[PDB]
RNA sequence: GGGUCUCGCGGAACCGGUGAGUACACCGGAAUCCAGGAAACUGGAUUUGGGCGUGCCCCCGCGAGACC
């Protein structure tokens, strides 16, 4: 039924220049206003701009004036967010969402498109490099040892990480991505397993990065002599 | 030109079937077109309350709005178990709007300590010229927690960075990794490398150690 | 003729409020005139198109023109 899809959402070079779109269906935009509001990983949401689309009239937040331009076609049904001189800060998130009637009301944002993400960014594309979090020689706490693999340096988001190729699930931790200040990213994930098992049972973790288009298993063993 | 609304709390710890309040003060604007909005993780967030007060179609009743001068409240009656996500609310004008900083609600559980793990840096990555020591906080609650790193007893500032997990779906415990970055050179400078955790649920801190080249 | 457009000339001043969401509906101060009172005031009559970003826009009436 009603639908806000929006798209354009990518990876530019700080200084560089997209074009987000936003298509309603199932109802016209000219009866609505139609908002873009951005989250930046981790981070709340912040509006962006504003549109009365039967009007053509504007609105924009500080942060984003005379960088970004909201328009819409109501032959088209379509809104778009032309962002300009586009600096890291503005990684996020991008929602479009619509309010009833064409002029100002105080009915909310009633619908709210999935999203677009934009990524802001000088890092080239890279694989991670994976390394061991090997398990401690002294059985840990509660008869149970931890292990994990360290998934260090790649660009951009995000990676996939598995253990045993999905056949083992509990207990397992992958951590939220941090951005390192080389501009690129690293996690951790990390396993609690019986102390019992680290000579018979054999630990893999299993990192997927499909930007890079690489694949890598990495067994994770005690460290010896 | 913009407007400015200030949400409290951050966090806040509940319990199904707990009475919750939110509060946003509006500091430039008198609209009363304030509007609050539940959000999950990885979705887009969905419209609750709108004119400050009227429940939006589809809501359960047990969400509700009201305004005393400028401030705000949505009050949550008796909250269920697929209410724990973060909440915003929103002023709108004629032209801007502005949302709140957010309100994350959490499930209240019993005082956990963490177990800590310490793991020095792998033998591949020290060939890179790296060095990153990772110290475990494993199923803890509640989620503030401080962690330091210590090499040759003296305190790290700056060179360390962490990251939290989600509230745990089955045991509602956190998880946290601390990672401290050094060079190969600086790495091999020392010899006692440490991370000391202080969590409410340890009487004194703990410390996990390890020598740089011990069994 | 009717639609879009364009141009010209018109559509009392000020302040605030209610409900909208467009550019509307309504309300109170108020203003002008008359009468009463020494005055504070009182009675009667008449009265402004609107939106919000306040300098721009929408609408209404009259006139001129362009294009279907």
């Amino acid at each position: 039924e009603v639908q806000l899809v929006e798209s354009g959402g990518g990876l530019v070079q700080p200084g560089g220049s997209l074009r987000l779109s936003c298509a309603a269906s199932g109802f016209y935009i000219s009866s609505y206003s139609i908002h873009w509001v951005r989250q930046a990983p981790g981070k709340g949401l912040e509006w962006v701009a504003s549109i009365y689309p039967s009007y053509g009239y504007t609105s924009y937040a500080d942060s984003v004036k005379g960088r970004f331009t909201i328009s819409a076609d109501t032959s088209k049904n379509t809104a778009y967010l032309q962002m300009n001189s586009l600096r890291a800060e503005d990684t996020a998130v991008y929602y479009c969402a619509r309010r009833y009637r064409s002029y100002y009301s105080r009915y909310g944002f009633d619908y709210w498109g999935q999203g677009t993400l934009v990524t802001v960014s000088s890092a080239s594309t890279k694989g991670p490099s994976v390394f061991p979090l090997a398990p401690s020689s002294k059985s840990t706490s509660g008869g149970t040892a931890a292990l994990g693999c360290l998934v260090k340096d790649y660009f951009p988001e995000p990676v996939t990480v598995s253990w045993n190729s999905g056949a083992l699930t509990s207990g397992v931790h992958t951590f939220p991505a941090v951005l390192q200040s080389s501009g690129l990213y690293s996690l951790s994930s990390v396993v609690t397993v019986p102390s019992s098992s680290l000579g018979t049972q054999t630990y893999i973790c299993n990192v997927n990065h499909k930007p890079s288009n690489t694949k890598v298993d990495k067994k994770v063993e005690p460290k010896s002599c | 030109s913009d407007i400015q609304m200030t949400q409290s709390p951050s966090s806040l710890s509940a319990s199904v079937g707990d009475r919750v309040t939110i509060t946003c003060r509006a500091s430039q604007s008198v609209s009363s077109a304030v509007a609050w909005y539940q959000q999950k993780p990885g979705k887009a967030p969905k419209l609750l309350i709108y004119s400050a007060s009227s429940l939006y179609s589809g809501v359960p009743s047990r969400f509700s709005g009201s305004r005393s001068g400028t401030d705000f409240t949505l009050t949550i009656s008796s909250l269920q178990p697929e209410d724990f996500a973060t909440y915003y609310c929103q002023q709108s004008s004629y032209y801007p709007s502005t949302f709140g900083q957010g309100t994350k609600v959490e499930i209240k559980r019993t005082v956990a300590a963490p177990s800590v793990f310490i793991f020095p840096p792998s033998d591949e990555q020290l060939k890179s010229g790296t060095a990153s020591v990772v110290c475990l906080l494993n199923n803890f609650y509640p989620r503030e927690a401080k962690v330091q790193w210590k090499v040759d007893n003296a305190l790290q500032s700056g060179n360390s960075q962490e990251s939290v997990t989600e509230q745990d779906s089955k045991d509602s415990t956190y998880s946290l990794s601390s990672t401290l970055t050094l060079s190969k050179a600086d790495y091999e400078k020392h010899k006692v490398y440490a991370c000391e955790v202080t969590h409410q649920g340890l009487s004194s801190p703990v410390t996990k150690s390890f020598n740089r080249g011990e069994c």
